[PDB]
């Protein structure tokens, strides 16, 4: 099927992806404050299916090493929030045959919503409070299936965001992690064997979220 | 199908944000009669790639906002609201107060007795923002007016660069252009922030990475850019010119100068007088009554027939290039670490990786945009990039340049149609009350006696000529030349620009202001004397996309709107998407976009609002007839409109230029009525008109160039990216300037594998050749008087090196280079209770003020509030707790913002002393959103520099308190 390979050793943190993700379903703006970071939304939420997480770490000499982590689904090759959801109702959550994407469905307000949050290693999944539907990036599953690219995808500058069939992805980030090492060396793959949406972190993946990886 | 397009027409347009010039595909309802459904980026677009900024992204949310304005309102003298009103009502009443305020205060001669033909009564503001037909269109809608109080953006961010670039190379433009980027081996961001203020730049950067160039930083503060370079310099606020010096130095003592480019392509052979001499921070001819040096004293030594002498050998004391290296000797590694607060190790790693491309196949680059170029120096930093790149062979060559990052999508066409106070458009100068005829102007231009020195200028009078036939065709342009206002000569030029109009605002020397596409209630240092003094106005026109600060300053923060009587009109313009025209970008691409859903509500294109409104005026004279009418009268208005509209198609063809009768010109034969095919074959006898001169060659009998989305290129163009086929640029599509310094005198590439221009037959191929003849018979700066790139340029005010003054007043009491503290040709308080330096910046999120992007619910979304960044030392002396409301204040001012604790804010030494430096953004106003926060400018003073007359928004005094 297809794949996402997010190098972040290339990000800026413009936040492009972000909008774009909005402007393309054309979701509604959260109200927010500023609580002391340029992070905001501060967490993914009904209406939020990416956010760009701002972490900043000490090193010696001038400057930071700031971590910028664009969150989305990593759509698992066996997704845990289907089998969850599948003791209630097959058919809330789906896996297309010829993407690989898992799209949450409208009966996903026939099911337990912290049950299927819960079961998502990389705690991805969100609550409408009042109609109890479940929504996250869906991989923008029509744009796919019509040749397009992901709004997210189409919008990065830097050659961060990353898109196509899981061979070249994986030869793609394989090849890469090779280069980015030479900079970077301690930088690693994201469950490069169990997701659809492969980051390479430029060192351990939980300092740039706590569930970046599984 | 994807159903949210499926029924959509769809149409190209290019970003209205930043100087990038992004590509957009717009999608509009019922095959193009209704409104927007989806704004993304043009995945064919050569500079994006499809890729867009989160400003870019939600263009849509721009365009399709409830908040917008509908139609025209009216606020009457001393009212407390806003009322309705039709078009037809705005116009004809701005048509009477125009003419009103311009009968009763014309002046055909000043107190000299010169003819000057002026109203000093009435001042515009704006703007980049609109398209280049449009600013072409206002220029010359108000100097037929009369006014010559004609300001914009361009003067705070843009005129500290024209000079400096000007000097330098003959121009005042960025040198290459942004897919050039990829080309360079070693990219030098200094006094810029491109990460986040021209995003889609670092495509281009991160590829120049790929190849294996090394990305340096160099910023008082750790940035989303410096997340991403290679290497990051802190260096304190104003220690630039220290930095540049130090590399000079380092360049010339490691001698790792492109020693042929040196020597066959800069002055550094040119012989200076010996009444050039430099002594404890001042140069010779120093004036210490009048604060200003006499320049003849900085004169090249002349041959017989007035040419400069040259040494190749580059023996002769005197040389350029051993006045240079004597000039920068001081600037030590221990002086400069000391100063700039750059550790040693750190100065040497910068040095050594940006001076090896002074190998002729490496090539550097700077990018520079605002950082703090704002103080008298800004003009010398800058002249300091330009010398590095003409000592390392940079300069014509595909990966270096000095790129002056543009700032809005059309400051560059802007600046270029003439909406500053001291230039027409294509840079002729306005002219002065003692340039009493046509005849006069044109003698103005220096000449040259080298045969080998193209010296383009010399052209300026057929630029006039065309440009007087534009406006005026059925006039001589000896005739013409009396219609359009002059400035005084015995006035300084500043009192014209920006900061002054606001003194005389404050003054209540102004009746009207025409605030255009501008929101100065926020973008003015000083706000609160800004807005008090806007209440001393009469009448005040703001054209913009909504309600603002500016349109409404009668009813702000601490107004009585009953008191104020000042008379409002807000006019609605109609966004980029809703209106067809071109913005030439920061590599002067002069680029087509086209309209996708009809003007939103009543709003109408700046075209024909402006339009509309000197119809109305031009009608009004007709009838009452008044002040000196001709001006108005004789204006060729019918070649701006097309079915009753403004025309963006015609105004560019007029602008491009044509003949008036049928012309012999360069050996071939031309018809009346004929598109001029480029500025080579322009008149000084009247047979040929041109709005703008560099326009010439953008839309010829071939069709419109700046339309072409044509991806062909060959081998040698496609390896550098020149795109030539992509839109076009000036000037005649020249992609990379001075590109004749690239080869040898052979014609062959200094780096062949990055060939810009090569001598192959017996032509140039691969970019526009900047000059025409064969390769080693002309001097490659064909705007240089002398031909030659200036590493000695004896027209700065400052001198002719740069030198180092301190731009900070209040921190620092000596100078390690010199007695002189501070720029001898330029009075602040330094209060004790302001003991921290406040700055200015923006980021990725916002645009300006935030008047657009504080009416874009996503952009809010990430970034809702005025936000305070300090250092953890500042939070541990001032108690503040990430998060924490703060009160930021000066002698101006004050505001509340959230606190932001980085280790990305760093204290300085200055002197010995932990110096703390506090951050803003000026992106936020009182109107809107909820909580957002009021402008940074509240904070700034209005005390501006004398030479540049830009006020201090990158280091002024401020204190942090806990709230
Ligand atoms: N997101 C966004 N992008 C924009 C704009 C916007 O409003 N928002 N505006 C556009 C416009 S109109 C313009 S003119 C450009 C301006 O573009 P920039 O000049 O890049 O903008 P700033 O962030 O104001 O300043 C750039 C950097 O200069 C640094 N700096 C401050 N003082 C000094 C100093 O003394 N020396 C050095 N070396 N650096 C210093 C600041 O810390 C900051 O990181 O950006 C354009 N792009
Ligand atoms: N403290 C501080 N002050 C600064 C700066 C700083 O760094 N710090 N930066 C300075 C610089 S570099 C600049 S450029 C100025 C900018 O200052 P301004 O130009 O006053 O900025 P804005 O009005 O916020 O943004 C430009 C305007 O363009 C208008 N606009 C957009 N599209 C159109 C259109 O089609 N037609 C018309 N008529 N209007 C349109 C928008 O409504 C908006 O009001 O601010 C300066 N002020
Ligand atoms: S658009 Fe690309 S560069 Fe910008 S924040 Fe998203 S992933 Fe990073
Ligand atoms: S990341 Fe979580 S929500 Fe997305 S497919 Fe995997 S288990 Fe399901
Ligand atoms: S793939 Fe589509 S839905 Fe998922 S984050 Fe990107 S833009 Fe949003
Ligand atoms: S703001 Fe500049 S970088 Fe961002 S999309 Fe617009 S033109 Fe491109
Ligand atoms: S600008
Ligand atoms: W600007």
């Amino acid at each position: 099927g297809k794949m996402f390979f997010v190098d972040l050793s290339r990000c800026t943190a413009c936040r492009g992806c972000q909008i774009a993700c909005k402007q393309w379903k054309n979701l509604p703006a959260e109200e927010t404050r500023n609580t002391g970071s340029h992070q905001n939304p501060p967490d993914l939420s009904y209406v939020t299916l990416k956010t760009v997480r701002f972490t900043e770490k000490s090193r010696k000499g001038p400057g930071i090493d700031w971590l910028f982590f664009p969150e989305q689904c990593r759509h698992c090759v066996e997704p845990p929030c289907k089998g969850q959801a599948d003791v209630d109702l097959e058919g809330a959550v789906v896996k297309d045959e010829t993407t690989g994407a898992v799209l949450f469905t409208e009966l996903t307000a026939k099911v337990d919503g912290e049950s299927v949050r819960s079961a998502c290693p990389y705690d991805i999944p969100r609550i409408d409070p009042v109609t109890k539907r479940l929504s996250k990036c869906d991989m923008c599953n029509d744009r796919v299936q019509n040749g397009l690219l992901p709004a997210c995808v189409k919008t990065c500058p830097t050659g961060t965001m990353n898109f196509g069939d899981e061979q070249e992805m994986l030869a793609l980030a394989e090849k890469r992690l090779a280069e980015v090492k030479k900079t970077y060396p301690g930088a690693v793959l994201g469950d490069p064997n169990d997701v659809r949406v492969v980051y390479l972190f430029t060192r351990d993946p939980k300092d740039f979220y706590e569930h970046a990886v599984a | 199908e994807l159903q949210k397009l499926q029924w959509a027409k769809q149409t190209t347009s290019i970003c209205c944000y930043c100087a990038v010039g992004c590509g957009l595909i717009v999608h509009t309802a019922k095959d193009g009669q209704g409104r927007a459904v989806n704004v993304e980026g043009d995945p064919d677009h050569p500079i994006n790639e499809g890729s867009l900024c989160p400003k870019g992204a939600s263009i849509f949310q721009l365009g399709e906002n409830d908040q917008r304005g509908t139609q025209p309102l009216y606020r009457a003298p001393f009212s407390d609201t806003w009322k309705p009103v039709t078009w037809d009502f705005a116009l004809t009443e701005i048509a009477k107060r125009i003419k009103k305020t311009r009968d009763a205060s014309f002046t055909e001669k000043n107190a000299a007795g010169d003819l000057v033909n002026r109203t000093e009564a009435i001042a515009s503001f704006g703007s980049a923002a609109m398209d280049n037909e449009e600013c072409w269109a206002y220029g010359n809608i108000l100097r037929s007016l009369g006014l010559v109080y004609i300001e914009h953006q361009a003067r705070i961010x843009h005129s500290p660069t024209v000079p400096a670039l000007a000097e330098s190379f003959g121009r005042g433009a960025m040198t290459n252009h942004w897919n050039d980027l990829a080309n360079s081996d070693c990219i030098l961001i200094m006094g810029s922030n491109a990460a986040e203020n021209h995003p889609i730049a670092f495509k281009w950067v991160l590829r120049a990475k790929d190849k294996g160039a090394t990305l340096i930083h160099v910023d008082p503060r750790f940035t989303r850019t410096s997340a991403r370079c290679d290497v990051y310099a802190p260096i304190r606020s104003g220690a630039d010119i220290p930095f540049l010096g130090g590399l000079i130095k380092y360049i010339l003592d490691n001698k790792l100068y492109f020693t042929d480019y040196v020597r066959e392509y800069t002055n550094a052979s040119l012989i200076v007088g010996e009444k050039f001499s430099f002594k404890d921070g001042l140069f010779s001819g120093y004036d210490a009554a009048n604060k200003k040096y006499d320049k003849s004293m900085w004169a090249f030594e002349l041959d017989a027939n007035g040419v400069p002498k040259r040494d190749p050998a580059l023996k002769h004391p005197r040389c350029v290039i051993n006045l240079l290296k004597k000039h920068y000797e001081r600037y030590n590694l221990d002086k400069v670490a000391a100063i700039t607060g750059t550790s040693k190790e750190q100065l040497q790693q910068v040095y050594k990786a940006y001076a090896a491309t002074g190998k002729p196949d490496k090539a550097g680059t700077i990018m520079y945009a605002m950082g703090w170029t704002q103080h008298s120096v800004g003009v010398q930093n800058i002249r300091a990039m330009a010398m590095i790149q003409l000592l390392l062979g940079n300069i014509g060559v595909a990966g270096g340049g000095v790129n002056a990052l543009r700032g809005e999508s059309n400051v560059q066409g802007s600046t270029d149609q003439g909406l500053l106070a001291h230039i027409w458009p294509g840079y002729n100068p306005v002219p002065n009350s003692k340039a009493a005829t046509l005849e006069l102007y044109n003698a103005a231009t220096p000449q040259s006696k080298d045969p080998m020195s193209v010296n383009w200028w010399q052209n300026r009078p057929k630029y006039v000529a065309s440009y007087l036939k534009a406006l005026y065709p059925d006039e001589e342009p000896a005739a013409a030349y009396d219609y359009l206002p002059r400035i005084d000569a015995g006035r300084k030029l500043t009192d014209y620009f920006w900061l002054n109009i606001f003194e005389k605002m404050d003054k209540g020397e102004f009746k009207g202001l025409f605030a255009w596409g501008m929101n100065p209630a926020c973008g003015g240092a000083n706000a609160n004397k800004n807005r008090k003094a806007m209440g001393k106005l009469e009448w005040l026109v703001n054209v913009n996309l909504f309600e603002n600060e500016t349109s409404s300053f009668w009813k702000g923060p601490g107004m009585n709107p009953a008191e104020i009587g000042t008379e409002v009109f807000f006019l609605p313009c109609c966004v980029s998407i809703e209106k067809e025209g071109s913005v030439a970008n920061s590599g002067r691409w002069m680029q087509w976009r086209y309209r996708g859903p009809k003007p939103y509500a009543e709003t109408k294109p700046d075209g024909d609002i402006m339009l509309d409104m000197f119809k109305k005026v031009r009608e009004l004279y007709a009838k009452e007839g008044g002040a000196y009418p001709a001006p108005i009268a004789k204006l060729n208005i019918a070649d701006w409109e097309e079915h009753n509209e403004f025309s963006p198609t015609k105004v560019a063809k007029l602008m491009n230029g044509y003949f008036l009768k049928d012309t012999e010109v360069g050996g071939k034969q031309f018809k009346k009525g004929q598109q001029v095919p480029s500025f080579a074959f322009l008149t000084a006898d009247g047979s040929t008109c041109s709005g703008n001169w560099l326009h010439a060659g953008s839309f010829t009998d071939a069709g419109n160039l700046m339309a072409r989305r044509d991806k062909t290129q060959t081998p040698e163009q496609a390896r550098i990216g020149l795109f030539p086929n992509w839109s076009f640029c000036w000037p005649v599509n020249r992609r990379i300037l001075y590109n004749r310094a690239s080869v040898d005198k052979t014609g062959k590439p200094w780096n062949p594998a990055k060939a810009v221009i090569e001598w192959k037959d017996g032509k140039w191929v691969g970019d526009v050749v900047d000059g025409g003849g064969d390769p080693g018979t002309k001097h490659p700066f064909i705007m240089q008087t002398h031909g030659f790139g200036a590493l000695y340029g004896p027209g700065r005010e400052e001198g002719p090196f740069p030198e180092h003054y301190e731009p900070l007043e209040c921190p620092v009491s000596k100078n390690p280079f010199s007695k002189q503290l501070h720029n001898p040709v330029a009075k602040a308080v330094c209060d004790p209770r302001y003991p921290f330096i406040g700055t200015t910046y923006r980021v990725t999120e916002h645009w300006q003020t935030g008047l657009m992007t504080r009416r874009c619910a996503w952009l809010v979304e990430a970034e809702p509030q005025i936000f305070c960044e300090i250092s953890k030392e500042l939070a541990k002396l001032r108690g503040i707790g990430n998060g924490d409301t703060v009160k930021v204040s000066s002698l101006r001012g004050a505001l509340e913002a959230v606190a932001i604790v980085t280790e990305r804010i760093r204290p300085f030494k200055i002197e010995g002393v932990d110096v703390h430096m506090v951050g803003l953004p000026w992106h936020y106003g009182w109107m809107v959103p909820k909580n957002g926060g009021d402008t940074a400018n509240l904070l700034t003073p209005s005390a501006g520099d004398p030479n540049t007359g830009i006020p201090e928004t990158k280091a002024f005094m401020v204190d942090v308190r806990k709230v």
